[PDB]
């Protein structure tokens, strides 16, 4: 904040819930609670620039996180590849994949 | 039924583009209404029931108060709607034909990008708490009457001003 | 500094009031009547109403 | 206009940038931003005149499509960062959407199109509250954010925002308008300081506002609506000409006035980063500000223009408008350049 | 200024101080027809603030030592150098009227002030509203040009809607012979030096345009000679007169409040009558302004702020 | 949810263009605004169910308030303007420009 | 286009004129086309003929002006062989002077554009030799 | 740009470490142009609201000059403090970074060699 | 209008001021139950060059033996 009053007298009126893992109601964690908890951690106390630099393990799974960028061209290439495999003929759906399997509780 | 979420964001679409190509204020309402339905379906297929009917009660009330209003001053002797002009039916096609190049482009040059056909609906629910009570979206606006005591006494100000603002300036 | 597109520019009034024309008033004319519940059959009331 | 509407819309006036100051959340920077804006157009259509409408509905679309960018960037970086603050991360298309949507908050160019406009047929009060109080809330959000905007970008539009505040300046010769293009000047060098050093930025505001205010003031004593209206002050106020004169070259940035201090230590700091060409250009504008300064005051100083009949009753009758708060900001404003080190931080 | 916001609110309420007899009545006429008598004659048997016609010394005599100031500090414009020569080059007529029109609105301003402040009501002579008659009557016998018309046009058009126009207005009807023979057993030369057609454009001025406008918006009162010459009647019909219509009924505490301020700041009563439109009659030049300036600055009592001026026997200067 | 947002987006983008663009009518203009109210609800409501940001879900609430008080103050501007000309029609607000 | 406006830089002076008058002939247009839309927007023509002959005309006028300056420039540069010189681009701009004075039919604009567009040019040449930074990103 | 320093006190005008500066001596050039500055503040207010410029007011002039000396020392304390923070920082950076600063040996004028450029 | 004045801030701003200063003094108090200090007989404290001429010549006009020792100590 440009002025700290809020810093000054000690109270919260909105830096309780700037970000996932602050006060959730009923103890129900956001998406990705843990990922930018380490991110947090990392950069408290260096600066914002240290930040940037130093903790780029911990944003990179944070972003990869949320985003799901990395992770959907994994199951996009499991898909293409699958489906390429199918025009050819050179494989076959497993029953538990293609609706016949033995349930478990 | 995977596509569903995306028919109706293009739905969204297509009403806004009609409101912003502007037919006669009527007509705007209508389509205005459309698309907040439409903006409530799609909220519900996210998730919680509260907040999009929460918004599709608000903007029938607003857009009420709206069309009230283009029947009263916001009106003239032939109202213009789509379907009057040339032009406004061209830019319509235009607009439709272009969101179909648009998302085809999409699809082939970027591959997986913001839009996958083959990953269609399949990264529409992320994670959800199969075993768990307290997770709809109205208990976080409800404990926005207890964890968010700032937002409540600006949102109550703002209202309470805004009364006495629209007082002053319809004073007359 | 005067040029042939703003050459047509008034100086702003004094206290920032302008003078416009007294707009017509546009009262809808009704024609209560005369086949109507109300207006007892033959009865054409002209009415000059605002809202 | 009673004291209840007179208290809430004050006090809300008061309330929205020292919300958007003291917030840490975009959320509610952005909703302080929004109180100032629904408690200052009651003010602006507060003498229900048509230019007063014009300017109220110029202002509030304007200020609502700038509103409606800031709240598209917020949201667009809680969908991409998880959280209500651009940290250190988000996406520079994201901070343009800020900046553009800030710039055309504040009115400076190519966003000034409408500054002069709103400013014109508002009483002077309000064009003071508005060009004084109005563009810090703005410039909170912009000084919370600085080592992360892009430099290309704001030196462009500080740049064009000083050669259109100034070709204004020159051209116009209402004295709202007038003060419009000098307030576009202004933020045009607060705009090029910003990102190099906010300290710089907040002087500079605080000395446009400290001159500002005064000079308002003294456009308050008699509505001096018009060059001519500030023409003929020697007949209706003949103990404020040299004042006058003073915060108009302190305005120009002429040594040894105060104002030549913010752009003195600007242009000092924009060499420290080596940007010779652009601080040569807006120090040329900022020459040809104080041309249109210096004609204002040979109209109104200097020279003594012919005045009228009924300027025999205006002498007659005796007036108490010039308040306590006037001298004092006129005097800071002229002769605290020797307090040059304390003033910088 | 004692009265303000904080005044308001702590309680001046206008409305409360407000009664049956706070009117504002504007007694007009011809050039010399009963008006004078009239109007402090209702004053005195209604309890009610008489103020005469606001002549050029107006200013001079309401404010500062209160004598009649020389000529060229009150407008240097001379009623009986119009009588003399009405169509001189120099521009004398133009001049006296607007100063005479900006006169009456500082009069109408102290008039309304008193009013909202005491609640004493206020008997006014020939008010800013029945000004433009002399105006076209100047016009139309052609002393004045169309140029100085729409300067006065201007200012009253600036000037006007900011107050309310009178509760009452009386009118005496005397026609031109009468106001001739009238004006011949005076005895002023200068007011003999008129003419009927001077005095017909100023009636027809009043019955084609005052009265009308009055009509529809407060309560015209029109009496003749022998109807007036006694002023019991027209006192009786004001008590019993129903005022029913104009912008008083929907007027209120704080619409007052500002009305008062407004009328309180002088500043801000005679801006608008100072607009700079340059016009040759109106328009002095600086080194006129400055020599009469300064010699109104070294005229006693005038030098500084009223209170401060150690020469006139003002005290504490030092601790104020 | 990609592709939602994308086009969600594209929504703002075409509201924020008919706001731009103006036609003659400012309720059309206003309806425009009301169209970016929509997306800008929408993007805040689908990221929070996302992200399951239980203390983020005051953020549609608090902007519908603020964007519908927008939407009064802005009607009743309106209504002045009509007051003033007859119409809603922006180019009879054009003579500000001296 | 930030790869095609680098590849201008990419060859010593007086070498590909042909390239380098084209490339500048290209920024001329981009140069006119928005100050065109920007003169369209601001001040509407009566009809929609005689905006884009406006747009037209300023596109026209602009890429002549960046067409000759490159042009001039380049051959100036290889007949006098000195590369690395600023009287070159000063030569160039006033021929983009001389052009923007015959589309505007007035010699004291063709002047002024001849010393204001001489003067930039020869300050870019400096700037591009010596190293000048336009835009500097913060280092203090 | 100071602001981000560890041990930074959120909006407070003169910390405790401020305390061990000296303080300014109450008769230097800057607090008495700040009396002068509140002198020309009150005589200007004379002047504009039409009074004596030095006879009147004589209470207004000494409040004016006693409220200027008063802002102007605690100013001058504040800054004094921010500085002599600028230089301590400055300073501990160099002797946290000495690798960064290396001391350059200056060489004198009887092996360096200057040209030399005749004016004639 | 200067005696209505006057009478609306005696009103609502006099009387609520010594309203809130007696209920701060009222709760406070009640909180304090103040530690009566050690006695330390300090050569500067309780000077008795003469008697006083009222009572024993030892106890001061507004005595509290509570608060206030004798130069030999509490009476307690
Ligand atoms: C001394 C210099 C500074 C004086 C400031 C006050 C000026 C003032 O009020 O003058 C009026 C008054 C004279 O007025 P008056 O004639 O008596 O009556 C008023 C008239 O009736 C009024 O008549 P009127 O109002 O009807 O019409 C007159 C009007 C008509 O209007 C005009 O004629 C308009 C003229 C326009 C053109 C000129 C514009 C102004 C130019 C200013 C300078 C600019 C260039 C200088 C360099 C750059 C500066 C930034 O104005 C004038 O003619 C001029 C009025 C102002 C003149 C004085 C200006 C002072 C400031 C500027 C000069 C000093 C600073 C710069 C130089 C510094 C050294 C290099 O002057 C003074 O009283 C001067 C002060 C004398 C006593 C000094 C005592 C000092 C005591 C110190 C110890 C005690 C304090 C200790 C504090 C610390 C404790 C620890
Ligand atoms: C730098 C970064 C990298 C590149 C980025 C992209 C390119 C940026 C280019 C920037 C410079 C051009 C800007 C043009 C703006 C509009 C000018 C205009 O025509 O207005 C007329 C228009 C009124 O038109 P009208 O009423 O029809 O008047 C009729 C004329 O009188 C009828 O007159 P006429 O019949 O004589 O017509 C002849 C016409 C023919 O000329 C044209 O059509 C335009 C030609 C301009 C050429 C100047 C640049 C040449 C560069 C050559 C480079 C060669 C290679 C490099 C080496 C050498 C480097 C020097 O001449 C004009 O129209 C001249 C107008 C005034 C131009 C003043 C330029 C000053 C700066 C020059 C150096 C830059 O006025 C306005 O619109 C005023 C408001 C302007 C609002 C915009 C303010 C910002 C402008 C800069 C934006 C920069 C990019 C964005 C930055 C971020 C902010 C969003
Ligand atoms: C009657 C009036 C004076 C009454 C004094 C009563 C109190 C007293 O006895 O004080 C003794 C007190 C004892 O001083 P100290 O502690 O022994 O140290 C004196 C040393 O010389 C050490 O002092 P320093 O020479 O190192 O000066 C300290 C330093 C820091 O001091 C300052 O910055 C104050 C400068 C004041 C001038 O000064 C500077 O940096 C000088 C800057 C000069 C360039 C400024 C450019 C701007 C334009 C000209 C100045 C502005 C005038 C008004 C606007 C008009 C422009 C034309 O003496 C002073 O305060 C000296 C100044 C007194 C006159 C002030 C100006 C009139
Ligand atoms: C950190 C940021 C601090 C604030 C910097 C920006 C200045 C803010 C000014 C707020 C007050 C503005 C205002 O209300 O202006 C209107 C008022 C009209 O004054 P007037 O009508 O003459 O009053 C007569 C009855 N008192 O005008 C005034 O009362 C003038 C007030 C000028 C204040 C200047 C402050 C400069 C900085 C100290
Ligand atoms: C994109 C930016 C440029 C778009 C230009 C569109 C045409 C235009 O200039 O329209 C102006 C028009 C002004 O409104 P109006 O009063 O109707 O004007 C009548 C014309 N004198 O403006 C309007 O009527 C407002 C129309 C708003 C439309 C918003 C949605 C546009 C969707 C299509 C985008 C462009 C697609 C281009 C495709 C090209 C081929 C691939
Ligand atoms: C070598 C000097 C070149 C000067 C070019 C220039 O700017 O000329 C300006 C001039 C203005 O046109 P104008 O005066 O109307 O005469 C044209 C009649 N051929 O325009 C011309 O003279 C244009 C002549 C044709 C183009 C020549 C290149
Ligand atoms: C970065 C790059 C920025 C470039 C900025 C300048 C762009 C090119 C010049 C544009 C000029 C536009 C105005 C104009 O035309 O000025 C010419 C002026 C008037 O000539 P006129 O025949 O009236 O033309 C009609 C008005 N356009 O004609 C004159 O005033 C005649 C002057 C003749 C002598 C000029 C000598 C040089 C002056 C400058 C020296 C600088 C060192
Ligand atoms: C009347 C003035 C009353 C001042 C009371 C104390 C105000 C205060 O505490 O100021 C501290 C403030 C912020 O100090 P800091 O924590 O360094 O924040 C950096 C933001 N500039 O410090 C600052 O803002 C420094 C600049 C103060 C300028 C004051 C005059 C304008
Ligand atoms: N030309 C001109 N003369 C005016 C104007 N107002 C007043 N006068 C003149 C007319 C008279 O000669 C003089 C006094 O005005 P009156 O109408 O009160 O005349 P008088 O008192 O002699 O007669 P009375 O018994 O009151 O009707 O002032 C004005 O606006 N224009
Ligand atoms: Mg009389």
């Amino acid at each position: 904040p440009f002025l700290d009053i809020q810093k000054k007298l000690g109270i919260s009126l909105d830096r309780h819930f700037m970000f996932l893992s602050a006060e959730q109601p009923y103890k129900n964690a956001a998406r990705c609670h843990a990922f930018e908890k380490e991110w947090i951690e990392c950069a408290h106390g260096i600066g914002g620039t240290r930040a940037k630099k130093e903790c780029k393990i911990e944003f990179d799974d944070f972003e990869e996180c949320l985003l799901r960028y990395k992770t959907m061209r994994r199951m996009h290439d499991i898909k293409k590849q699958r489906e390429k495999l199918m025009k050819e003929g050179k494989y076959t759906p497993p029953p538990h994949h293609s609706g016949r399997e033995e349930p478990r509780p | 039924m995977n596509n569903y979420i995306f028919v109706l964001s293009s739905l969204f679409l297509v009403g806004c583009l009609g409101l912003a190509l502007k037919p006669s204020p009527i007509y705007g309402g209508l389509g205005l209404i459309v698309s907040g339905f439409v903006g409530c379906l799609m909220v519900l297929g996210f998730g919680g029931s509260f907040l999009g009917l929460m918004v599709f009660l608000i903007y029938l009330g607003g857009m009420l108060v709206v069309f009230g209003y283009t029947t009263a001053m916001a009106t003239e002797e032939y109202p213009e709607t789509w379907g009057s002009n040339w032009l406004i039916l061209g830019f319509l096609v235009l607009g439709v034909i272009m969101e179909v190049f648009l998302i085809c482009v999409l699809n082939y040059y970027d591959e997986v990008g913001v839009i996958n056909l083959d990953g269609l609906g399949d990264w529409l629910m992320y994670e959800v708490d199969d075993v768990g009570v307290m997770l709809e979206g109205g208990i976080g606006v409800a404990a926005m009457y207890s964890c968010a005591t700032w937002m409540m006494v600006v949102a109550g100000w703002s209202l309470f001003a805004g009364i006495f603002i629209i007082i002053e300036i319809t004073r007359d | 500094y005067p040029s042939k597109e703003t050459a047509h520019w008034k100086p702003p009034p004094w206290n920032d009031v302008d003078i416009l024309k007294e707009k017509a008033v546009t009262n809808m004319t009704l024609n209560f009547g005369p086949q109507h519940p109300a207006a007892h059959g033959v009865l054409r009331l002209v009415l000059e109403l605002s809202g | 206009m009673n004291p209840i509407t007179l208290a809430i819309i004050y006090f809300t006036i008061f309330l929205g940038p020292v919300i958007t100051m003291s917030s840490t959340n975009l959320m509610l920077m952005w909703v302080g931003l929004e109180f100032s804006l629904l408690a200052i157009i009651p003010m602006l259509i507060n003498k229900k005149n048509p230019r007063s409408t014009e300017a109220a509905t110029k202002y509030f679309v304007t200020q609502a499509t700038a509103s409606m960018i800031i709240l598209l960037a917020i949201v667009l970086n809680y969908k991409q960062l998880g959280t209500w603050m651009f940290q250190q991360q988000t996406n520079g298309l994201i901070l343009n959407m800020t900046l553009m949507a800030l710039s055309m908050k504040l009115g400076l160019a190519p966003f000034h199109f409408w500054l002069p406009e709103v400013t014109q047929g508002i009483p002077l009060h309000m064009g003071l509250i508005l060009l004084t109080w109005q563009k810090i809330a703005p410039l909170s959000i912009l000084i919370q954010i600085y080592p992360l905007l892009n430099s290309t970008i704001i030196l462009m539009l500080a740049i064009t925002s000083i050669f259109m505040g100034a070709w204004g300046g020159l051209n116009q010769t209402q004295m709202r308008k007038i003060m419009a293009y000098s307030s576009i000047a202004h933020m045009g060098w607060m705009l090029a300081i910003l990102p190099y050093n906010p300290s710089l930025t907040l002087l500079n505001l605080m000395i446009y506002i400290i001159l500002t205010a005064p000079m308002f003031m003294a456009l308050m004593l008699n509505n001096s609506m018009t060059i001519n209206s500030i023409s003929l002050l020697w007949n209706k106020t003949p103990a404020m000409l040299t004042m006058i004169s003073l915060m108009l070259l302190s305005l120009g940035g002429l040594p040894p006035l105060t104002g030549f201090l913010p752009k003195w230590i600007i242009i000092t700091e924009l060499m420290k980063n080596n940007c010779l060409i652009m601080a040569t250009l807006m120090a040329m504008m900022a020459l040809l500000n104080l041309f249109f300064y210096t004609r204002l005051i040979y109209s109104t100083s200097l020279t003594m223009f012919p005045t009228n009949n009924n300027s025999k009753m205006m002498t007659h009758q005796t007036k108490t408008k010039p308040n306590l708060m006037f001298s004092t900001l006129a005097i800071m404003s002229t002769m605290t350049l020797p307090l040059a080190p304390q003033l910088i931080t | 200024l004692r009265y303000g916001l904080l005044a308001a609110i702590l309680g001046d309420k206008t409305t409360k101080k407000l009664h049956e007899y706070s009117r504002v009545i504007t007694v007009d006429g011809n050039i010399c027809s009963g008006k004078n008598k009239l109007a402090k004659e209702i004053a005195q048997q209604l309890g009610m603030k008489h103020y005469p016609e606001a002549g050029i010394q107006y200013s001079s005599t309401t404010t500062g030592d209160g004598r009649p100031l020389d000529i060229e500090f009150s407008g240097s414009c001379s009623l009986e150098k119009f009588y003399d020569d009405p169509k001189s080059n120099d521009g004398n007529s133009y001049r006296l009227q607007s100063w005479l029109y900006a006169s009456r609105l500082l009069q109408y301003a102290d008039a309304l002030e008193h009013l909202l402040s005491t609640g004493q009501g206020v008997v006014l002579e020939r008010s800013i509203y029945s000004d433009f008659v002399f105006l076209e009557a100047m016009y139309n016998q052609g002393y004045i040009r169309k140029q100085c018309v729409d300067h006065y046009n201007e200012i009253k058009r600036l000037t006007l809607p900011e107050y309310l126009p009178p509760h009452a207005v009386i009118y005496i009807d005397v026609p031109v012979p009468e106001v001739q023979s009238r004006i011949q057993k005076k005895g002023d030369p200068h007011e003999m030096k008129v003419t009927s057609a001077y005095l017909q454009d100023i009636e027809n001025a009043y019955k084609k345009t005052f009265l009308p406008k009055m009509s529809e918006m407060c309560e015209v009162l029109v009496y003749d000679s022998w109807e007036a010459e006694d002023p019991t009647k027209v006192v009786e019909d004001i008590e019993y007169l129903k005022y029913n219509k104009g912008p008083w009924l929907k007027q209120d505490d704080w619409t007052f409040h500002y009305l008062r301020m407004l009328v309180q700041d002088k500043t801000e009563v005679l801006n608008y009558t100072t607009i700079p439109v340059y016009l040759p009659e109106i328009t002095i030049g600086a080194h006129q302004g400055s020599r009469i300036y300064n010699s109104f600055r070294e005229l006693p009592g005038r030098k500084y702020a009223p209170g401060y001026n150690a020469e006139v026997g003002d005290k504490w200067i030092w601790l104020k | 949810m990609p592709s939602t947002f994308f086009n969600l987006t594209m929504a703002f983008s075409l509201s924020l263009l008919g706001t731009l663009m103006f036609r003659s009518h400012l309720m059309s203009t206003l309806l425009c605004l009301e169209g970016m109210v929509l997306s800008l609800f929408i993007m805040t409501s689908v990221t929070s169910l996302n992200s399951n940001s239980m203390s983020s879900m005051p953020i549609p609430i608090t902007i519908l308030v603020f964007a519908a008080c927008e939407a009064a103050v802005g009607l009743a501007l309106l209504v002045k303007v009509s007051n003033t000309y007859g119409t809603d029609y922006v180019q009879n607000l054009n003579l500000l420009q001296c | 286009v930030k790869r095609f406006f680098e590849s201008y830089h990419e060859v010593p002076d007086g070498t590909q004129c042909h390239r380098k008058t084209y490339i500048t002939t290209a920024l001329g247009g981009i140069c006119g086309i928005i100050g065109s839309a920007y003169s369209v927007s601001l001040n509407p023509a009566d009809s929609t003929l005689e905006a884009v002959a406006r747009v037209g005309r300023y596109t026209f006028t602009a890429a002549a002006i960046g067409a000759m300056f490159g042009l001039t420039t380049c051959v100036s540069a290889q007949v006098r062989e000195k590369p690395d010189d600023p009287l070159n681009y000063f030569i160039g701009g006033c021929a983009g002077g001389l052009t923007l004075g015959a589309r505007t039919h007035s010699y004291g604009t063709a002047a002024m554009g001849c010393v204001y567009m001489g003067t930039a040019a020869a300050l870019f040449k400096i700037g591009k030799l010596e190293g000048w930074e336009l835009f500097p990103t913060p280092k203090v | 740009m100071m602001n981000g320093r560890p041990g930074h006190e959120p909006l407070k005008f003169l910390p405790d470490e401020a305390r061990s500066l000296p303080p300014p001596k109450l008769n230097d050039p800057r607090l008495v142009y700040m009396g002068l500055l509140g002198y020309c503040t009150g005589l200007m207010d004379n002047m504009l609201r039409m009074r004596p410029v030095m006879r009147a007011g004589l209470h207004r002039q000494l409040l004016f000059v006693t409220s200027f000396v008063f802002a102007g020392y605690f100013y001058l304390k504040r800054q004094n403090y921010l500085y002599a923070v600028k230089d301590h920082d400055m300073f501990g950076y160099i002797k946290l970074h000495p690798e960064d600063f290396p001391e350059k040996e200056k060489k004198t004028y009887a092996e360096i060699l200057e040209p030399f450029h005749p004016v004639r | 209008g200067s005696a209505r004045m006057w009478k609306a801030l005696t009103y609502f701003v006099a009387l609520p001021g010594v309203g809130v200063s007696m209920l701060n003094v009222f709760l406070k108090s009640r909180h304090e139950e103040h530690e009566r200090p050690p006695f330390v007989a300090y050569p500067h404290l309780r000077i008795r060059t003469k008697p006083f001429p009222w009572g024993d010549g030892n106890h001061t006009l507004f005595h509290n033996p509570h608060v206030n020792p004798l130069p030999t100590g509490y009476e307690d």
